[PDB]
């Protein structure tokens, strides 16, 4: 029970820094994944069009 | 009795020290992760912009040949 309060009280301290950094990490991971899907889709479209011209 | 108070104070200070250490480690690791992710997202964003440009141009060509 003493280590529960020790760890909880520990993490509650100045947790706003780690929360800002972790949130930013989340946004950047999502933006990353969606950018990757956009790149794949755009490459498929590019190959398609190039096929169309010929 | 005073020795008990001194000992609990010592334990408290130690737990605080190790807490601060682990916290700073986490903050450093997160900062590095954010920097890396920003770099990767810059490269990916530039690649996406170039690809959108190329697709637009290709569409222009297909249309011009109608
Ligand atoms: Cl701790
Ligand atoms: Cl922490
Ligand atoms: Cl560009
Ligand atoms: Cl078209």
């Amino acid at each position: 029970e003493r280590n529960k309060l020790a760890a909880a009280k520990c993490r509650n301290r100045r947790r706003e820094l780690t929360d800002r950094l972790q949130a930013e990490t989340d946004q950047l991971e999502e933006e990353k994944a969606e950018l990757e899907s956009e790149i794949a889709e755009l490459q498929k479209e590019k190959e398609r069009l190039e096929f169309v011209l010929v | 009795e005073r020795i008990k108070a001194e000992r609990k104070r010592l334990r408290n200070r130690i737990a605080a020290s190790k807490c601060r250490k682990r916290k700073l480690e986490r903050i450093s690791r997160l900062e590095e992760k954010v920097k890396t992710l920003k770099s990767q997202n810059t490269e990916l964003a530039s690649t996406a912009s170039l690809l959108r440009e190329q697709v637009a141009q290709l569409k222009q060509k297909v249309l011009s040949h109608v």
